[PDB]
């Protein structure tokens, strides 16, 4: 009961976990999430680029 | 993947994409399309290699020790209290985040060297070692042969020199919902005593030792420990360590300049 | 009828007005709220004082000067002496809460200067003397602000207060990763942050751990021409938000 | 599997067990509850500590003797020093609450005696000296029980503690109109009352007014034969119920 | 002819037995049975918590 994922390109690769503890698995590098809104624009008030930050 | 560029022509408006109020604390979402004309560019660049997972997921030495094949009195084995602050490299990396959560991939590189003597007729057999982990509270070894090396419960690894380096996986053994990289607090409720990360620190010791003495000739083996975070989670970014490290049990430092100086505030010939 | 400067915040018997502001920085985008049954460990029922505790407490003021290097206030403690907050804080083993920090400072159109207002969570600090650990009094003095220095601090058990490193061994100019706002006399008047509970555990003791430190450092030194008012104070006002408490018992701290 | 003696009461971190009881007297049939928007005057939002305050506080014990005339404890105050109750009580102008009073005393099958446990609301007392008014210390001593006497009290500013009149100028044997239970060593072990908030106003100050007094008077003198245990203590345990508070400010009492 | 079982988490793992003697197999750790009623409440008489153990 394996699984096929795509490779890192500019084709996939098959894979099976042989161990019972998920900690044994390899690093998940096919991951790609991202939220910069935490660090930039953490203002309660949404800002329009065209507008001024004071009006 | 990165965002591609948008085609931009000339403008004439009361719109001020070029001016904001940094005092806001909000970072500008200003692209080059504003404040200048641009062609259209379908950008394929991927940020794949800057993912938190990839930034950390790489084996790094965190420490190492020594022990002799011989010595009367037992006393010829070593130990080390697990911790990741005795090495500059990795510490600084992990300390770019306040809290983190991850599994660990342990890899050991064991090597042996032979020292000068007078001993003759030496035809030394293979060397077999034993690394034994001892969770906090467990009975610790006293001599190269105290009963505790039976590891009836404590896990450990036996390895014969000449083979591929030993390796195991450790789950997220934290008590809280994550590992703490910093701790602006004390150990006791009366602020007396230990202050610093040193209080959250408590993950047991690691014991190494030769199983067989090999020969009567003096030998000294060295064990290198390598960590390698996997399945990573990181919270609250911090300013990388500016000052050099001075102690393993605290943040202590001696004041350092923000950067290096140049001749004028106009010198392009950077330092 | 408005200005993105105007602003009215109310919690309990307290109310804040802003005649000059930017916006309101909100933690890491996360707005504070009560601990869910899914993230809890303490099985006892918690106390939620509400109005009695989640209100605006205004600490002692401080005077800004042409040489002032900066100030800081540890937080879980600083309110250790404020009404029923400090109380629930003494009678309980565990507690968790968010905050609404409001730093206020005002000058005239002829004064100039610029302050950085940040909330450093887990601001562990180093000792002035490599071999020791900085004593408690040097770390925090409750409502009394502590001070950074425009040079190296000295011996015994003090904190390495030299401002360039914020006493944390980093580049002071990078503190901007943590929640912050700037008070630029020229265009500002006040700064307001909304720090949510941030920690590696659902709850914690409040006298043993300071989950964050407020720092007010001036990057643009205060100045004014002769004749201008010379005393320019800074005042910090903070308000606990969604404070829960667990493990009731006698009061104190070991 | 039960006995109308058995009994388990729980509020907060506290729990009461009754191996010997009658029933549970409940105020005037009225069970305590939070003040409705229809009966209120104070417009500010009230604080409802809940678990932190509505729990079981156990006052100092007292020794019963063959001569003991009786004891009494004023109430709004008596808990003025008990954890967060006493606190919310110091920081607020207004407050209202119900109570669960539990008087406990135990002897052996060979001891005999009988106590009257009552809750006198608005128990105004007279002075030992006609011309004056009894000083505060004579009226209540917080958790320390005050004592009645088997004779006339004397001069200055004390209370006319002679038991026959309960210091109120009435017939001690009529106190039974107020909520009460009897502790008859022979068949009892504890007494439990549930006093609801009773007053001519939705809320009141707590240091200026004692809305009721608990009295424990023995009508059947304690006795026992030689050899029997000689020390028979009485212990009062009370628990605030549905405590609300209004008008927050600094703390104290004028 | 393999078999897929879930891993120990907070994803599965494939597995096949290569030997003929079941004793050769790995320890079954995915097990989770439990009966405390043997050791506690081993009374022939069921007890109601609200009630007393004597009446
Ligand atoms: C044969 C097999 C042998 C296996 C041996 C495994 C040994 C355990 C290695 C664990 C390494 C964890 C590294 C995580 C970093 C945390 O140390 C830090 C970092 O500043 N602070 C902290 O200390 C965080 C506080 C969290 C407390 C956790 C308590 C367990």
């Amino acid at each position: 009961g394996a699984q096929v994922s795509t490779q890192k390109t500019g084709i996939h690769y098959t894979n099976i976990n042989y161990y019972k503890d998920a900690a044994s698995n390899s690093a998940n590098r096919q991951d790609f999430t991202q939220d910069p809104g935490k660090f930039t624009e953490p203002v309660k008030d949404i800002m329009v680029k065209s507008m001024p930050a004071l009006n | 993947r990165v965002a591609d560029t948008v085609g931009s022509g000339p403008v004439n408006s009361e719109s001020i994409p070029a001016l904001t109020a940094a005092e806001t604390g909000h970072t500008s979402q200003v692209v080059p399309s504003d404040t200048m004309q641009t062609r259209h560019v379908k950008n394929y660049h991927s940020r794949s290699e800057s993912t938190v997972e990839n930034f950390l997921c790489r084996s790094a030495c965190v420490f190492y020790t020594t022990y002799k094949n011989h010595d009367s009195d037992g006393d010829n084995f070593a130990y080390w209290v697990i911790n990741a602050r005795q090495v500059a490299q990795l510490r600084r990396k992990l300390e770019m985040f306040t809290y983190a959560r991850f599994d660990l991939e342990l890899t050991f590189v064991i090597t042996s060297t032979q020292e000068q003597s007078t001993t003759q007729g030496q035809d030394t057999p293979v060397l077999t070692h034993q690394i034994m982990y001892v969770p906090p509270g467990g009975p610790v070894p006293t001599k190269v042969n105290s009963y505790s090396w039976q590891t009836s419960t404590n896990p450990s690894v036996f390895w014969t020199e000449g083979n591929a380096p030993p390796r195991m996986s450790i789950p997220f053994i934290g008590i809280g919902n994550a590992y703490s990289m910093f701790y602006d607090g004390w150990a006791r409720f009366d602020k007396q005593g230990t202050y610093g990360i040193s209080t959250l620190n408590s993950m047991g010791t690691l014991y190494m030792r030769h199983v067989n003495g090999g020969g009567p000739g003096p030998i000294v083996s060295t064990v290198r420990i390598y960590f390698k975070p996997k399945h990573v989670k990181t919270w609250v970014p911090r300013p990388p360590r500016l000052c050099q490290y001075k102690k393993a049990g605290n943040v202590n430092f001696i004041p350092t300049s923000v950067t290096e100086g140049r001749t004028d505030i106009t010198t392009m010939k950077t330092t | 009828g408005y200005s993105d400067r105007v602003r009215s915040i109310t919690l309990g018997n307290s109310t804040i007005t802003t005649q000059e502001c930017a916006n309101v920085v909100v933690g890491y985008g996360v707005w504070p709220a009560y601990l869910k049954d899914e993230e809890a460990t303490a099985e006892d029922q918690p106390t939620q004082p509400d109005v009695a505790t989640c209100r605006f407490y205004t600490l002692e003021s401080v005077m800004w000067q042409q040489g002032s290097p900066g100030w800081w206030w540890k937080f879980p403690d600083a309110l250790s002496n404020m009404g029923l907050f400090g109380q629930n804080m003494q009678y309980h083993y565990l507690g968790r809460a968010g905050y609404t920090i409001h730093v206020q400072c005002n000058a005239s159109k002829f004064h100039q200067g610029c302050l950085l207002v940040v909330c450093v969570p887990e601001a562990e600090m180093g000792c002035a003397t490599l071999a020791n650990k900085p004593d408690p009094k040097s770390l925090s003095k409750g409502e009394i602000a502590s001070t950074f220095e425009s040079q190296n601090s000295t011996g015994e058990t003090a904190v390495q207060a030299n401002v360039i490193n914020a006493g944390m061994g980093v580049g002071v100019g990078n503190l901007t990763i943590f929640p912050h706002q700037w008070i630029n006399l020229r265009t500002n008047n006040s700064a307001t942050i909304v720090m949510p509970y941030i920690n590696s555990v659902p709850m914690d003791n409040m006298f043993r751990h300071n989950n964050f430190t407020l720092m007010v450092i001036p990057f643009a030194p205060l100045s004014y021409s002769a004749g201008a008012t010379t005393y320019v104070p800074i005042t910090v006002t903070v308000a606990p938000m969604c404070a829960e408490y667990n493990g009731l018992r006698l009061a104190g701290k070991q």
